[PDB]
């Protein structure tokens, strides 16, 4: 699992 | 005004001799890379720009563009496996343990989120960040004596990367670094915060998904209890990973699943197996026929919480899957029980949901079932009540299916159901 910070 | 620039601007800009211009590029680049409309990911790796943004992590005179590019690049690193292999290709992995230490709260949260995305990548990459010695700065990150003084998003990331780096298997985490790590873990799974014991369970049923030598790490900590109050929570995020948690303990020796018994689990399952959730119910059933396999006095426990109605429930009515999952729990149940608890399994009015499933075209599933009616013919035999049985399952419907069977693809199943006419139907 992986994240993109968006914010 | 660092929005919608092009990617030849942002070459442009971080291609220059100028720290201020560069910064403004690479802010540029994140914003670019930040967007959730398909970010240009491969044209910026294809223009270079990965060595630079870590080439700025190290810029410690300037920590504006230390923040930038790594955000930048834990972006890039949330990408395909290729892209994270890219970042990684780039040298970021020691940037960033090196950022962990930062003074700056939020550039020490970027690199944590982009190391978590680096080791979520898989098991190699994994070991990796590990081998560069990420766990002892992570760790010391969270060496405060209340975890309340820490930021909610701060804290929540931390939990995450260091779940990230309790997964993946073929090869699992290294030992040293589980036992290093599990301390922490269990201090996190008693915090208030939903999505922080969320990510907690997340890593315990990470750590208990392996032989029961992994299992016994975890086990010996004492976690059980609290993974048993978190099976009873009402935030379904936080219920799903404890359950596979349990469900995880429970594939491991009669001791571990008697700690499993002993912390209280079975008063849980009366609302898992009716849970309103297909794969609650499904894990549920799933951990029942874990605990069913096991030694007779835990059949016992699984009788005196009044759970083998549920099980004859859920085989009654559910998603197949669950169905197949209370086939197995029955198979286990009449495998390993007694006479006794055979015979209270079919006045629980078990043949009746049982014969409906043979109708099925699933052959595993006619196997298990015929398995189980093989075992509690067994248990007639040694009453010397076959006849009665025998005639039960003639009243639902079930001769039927079974005579039907003698006539199917599998061996297995045409043998067994074959046996089964001939031995008590004849």
């Amino acid at each position: 699992r992986k994240k993109t910070s968006d914010s | 005004g660092t929005v919608n620039w092009s990617v030849e601007d942002i070459v442009k800009g971080i291609n220059s001799n100028n720290l201020e211009s560069q910064l403004q590029a690479t802010q540029a680049a994140r914003k670019l890379l930040s967007r959730e409309k398909q970010p240009p990911i491969d044209n910026i790796i294809r223009a270079g720009l990965i060595p630079k943004f870590v080439s700025f992590l190290g810029k410690t005179d300037c920590s504006p563009i230390q923040f930038e590019s790594a955000w930048a690049l834990t972006n890039i690193a949330s990408g395909t496996s290729e892209q994270t292999k890219a970042v990684v290709d780039g040298g970021a992995i020691p940037a960033f343990i090196s950022l962990l230490a930062s003074p700056h709260a939020h550039i020490s949260e970027q690199a944590v989120w982009a190391l978590g995305n680096i080791a979520g990548d898989g098991s190699a990459f994994r070991d990796l960040v590990i081998k560069h010695g990420a766990i002892d700065p992570l760790l010391a990150l969270l060496a405060v004596p209340d975890l309340s003084t820490l930021a909610c998003g701060y804290l929540r990331n931390l939990t995450w990367t260091l779940s990230n780096l309790c997964r993946n298997k073929n090869p699992a985490p290294p030992l040293d670094a589980v036992e290093q790590i599990l301390p922490t873990l269990v201090r996190l799974l008693h915090h208030n915060d939903p999505e922080v014991l969320a990510d907690s369970c997340w890593a315990i049923s990470y750590l208990t998904d392996g032989p029961n030598e992994r299992i016994e790490m975890v086990v010996k900590k004492g976690v059980v209890p609290q993974l048993v109050k978190l099976l009873g929570a009402t935030e379904l995020p936080i219920v799903t990973p404890a359950l596979r948690a349990i469900g995880n303990i429970v594939t491991g020796t009669d001791e571990q699943t008697q700690k499993v018994i002993d912390a209280g689990a079975l008063a849980v399952f009366p609302s898992l197996l009716t849970n309103p959730k297909t794969n609650i119910q499904k894990e549920a059933t799933w951990t029942m026929s874990n605990i069913t396999a096991g030694r007779q006095d835990q059949i016992q426990q699984v009788v005196n919480h009044g759970l083998v109605p549920f099980l004859v429930g859920v085989l009654s009515k559910a998603d197949f899957k669950t169905q197949k999952e209370a086939a197995w729990a029955i198979t286990n149940y009449t495998s390993g029980g007694t006479v006794e608890q055979i015979v209270y399994l079919v006045h629980c009015g078990i043949i009746e949901p049982l014969m409906n499933l043979l109708s099925a075209k699933d052959t595993k599933i006619i196997q298990v079932i015929l398995d189980a009616i093989s075992n509690i013919f067994q248990a007639a035999e040694k009453l010397g009540e076959t006849e009665k049985l025998s005639i039960m399952i003639e009243e639902c419907g079930g001769l039927d299916k079974i005579e039907a069977l003698q006539r199917h693809e599998n061996e297995s199943v045409y043998k067994a159901s074959l046996n089964l006419i001939e031995k008590y139907f004849s």
